């Protein structure tokens, strides 16, 4: 049994996925929908956009996973049973999945972009999500106690694996993080700003809700849906709205989505996407045969 | 100056870099295909291999920055 995963975003330019976009003709068509949904040329102010995450690369890495999706199924004959979505991703498979129509997926990715960089404009400011590796829980919670005795707010934001984990805080601490991090063998691998998966973001939670998510019509998916939240088997529009919206607030748990998968009798799964991660993971790896379905792999013959 | 066995080893990670193109000393390897899984999968496989455990200054990003300085670092223990 397959599932279709779609991944997190992560760091790439327009020369790595330029060529996919304009020869493929799943991605073409796609674009031809998102261009007269957004009143411009996406692959156009992509092209020429000054940053690794902008607006304009998010909707164009929305385009690329699912079009890669559609790709992988008739390529290679996929029969899937069961999707899901990490972090970004959660966009890609309400899309995939139908649980919106390819249009509002676009809308709501532009619409949550510029939703964000309002948001962390003002609120929050310094706070940042760290991840690191090699960091066993035993030795996250000295830390986090380290860290409670000095009285600094945190908030672990993802699991990813027994020892590979993401930490929200404010930017104050970082140096002393990394530092102490590589004391004990853990490698810090990078820290994102905007942050992301925090109580502390309720109120971005209700903005996405208000001016972006509230106005859209979700339908039940073709195949059921596992949340990235805590693998719960998801099969109504209304589910995946939530999913969407706890995202802000409540933190990714990728042991538990591999579980539920695991569960659903799934053996094989199709990541659909550039990916630096999900896809790559041990969580992901000791379960399951992986398929990476990367616009290098769309590339060849 | 490093062995195949470190090249071997380390090739296995640097997928834009083809087998009959050279590994410069200088050379930068994120250009080159190293990423942060890599790195990680990298780490691990030189722990069993030769036996080390990387700490502190070793798990810095610039340890990794080419395989000049990953090989000096290496070596130290
Ligand atoms: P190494 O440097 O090669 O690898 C580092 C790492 C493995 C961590 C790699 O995956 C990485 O760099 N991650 C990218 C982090 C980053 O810089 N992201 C910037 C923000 S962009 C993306 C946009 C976005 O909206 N999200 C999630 C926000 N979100 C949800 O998760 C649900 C609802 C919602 O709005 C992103 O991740």
């Amino acid at each position: 049994a397959t599932a279709m995963l779609f991944p997190g975003m992560g760091p790439a330019a327009f020369s790595d996925v330029g060529r996919f976009m304009v020869t493929n003709r799943y991605t073409r068509e796609l674009l031809a929908e998102a261009d007269d949904t957004l009143g411009y040329s996406l692959v156009d102010r992509f092209r020429q956009a000054e940053g690794d995450y902008s607006e304009y690369a998010q909707i164009a890495f929305l385009v690329n996973c699912v079009a890669l999706a559609r790709w992988a199924e008739q390529t290679m004959d996929l029969t899937p049973r069961i999707c899901a979505g990490a972090s970004f991703g959660e966009k890609s498979v309400a899309a995939y999945s139908g649980a919106l129509t390819f249009a509002d997926a676009v809308r709501m990715t532009a619409g949550l972009a510029r939703c964000m960089d309002e948001y962390f404009r003002t609120e929050h400011l310094g706070v940042v999500t760290h991840s690191f590796v090699r960091a066993p829980r035993e030795r996250l919670d000295e830390i986090l106690a380290e860290l409670d005795e000095r009285g600094e707010w945190h908030e672990i934001s993802c699991h990813i694996d027994h020892d590979f984990f993401m930490l929200t805080l404010h930017e104050r601490n970082s140096v002393w993080l990394e530092g102490r991090l590589r004391s004990v063998g853990a490698m810090p691998l990078y820290a994102m700003r905007p942050p992301m998966h925090a109580a502390a973001f309720g109120g971005l939670r209700d903005k996405a809700e208000e001016e972006v998510i509230a106005p859209l019509t979700f339908h039940d998916p073709t195949l059921p849906v596992v949340a990235d939240q805590d693998g719960k088997v998801l099969t109504t529009g209304d589910e995946v709205r939530t999913m969407l919206l706890e995202c802000f607030v409540r933190p990714l748990r990728w042991p538990d989505v591999i579980s539920s998968l695991q569960d659903q009798g799934v053996t094989r799964v199709c990541v659909a996407g550039p990916d630096s991660l999900f896809g790559r993971v041990g969580t992901t790896t000791r379960a399951f045969e992986v398929i990476a379905a990367t616009p290098r792999l769309a590339l060849q013959p | 100056m490093w062995d195949a066995q470190f090249e071997n080893l380390l090739r296995r990670y640097l997928p834009f870099l083809s087998a009959d193109q050279p590994l410069e000393q200088d050379i930068n390897l994120r250009d080159i295909g190293l990423d942060s899984l890599g790195t990680v999968e990298l780490l691990s496989e030189l722990e069993n291999t030769y036996d080390v455990h990387f700490q502190d200054e070793a798990l810095t990003k610039e340890t990794f920055e080419t395989p000049g300085v990953l090989w000096k670092t290496l070596s130290q223990m």
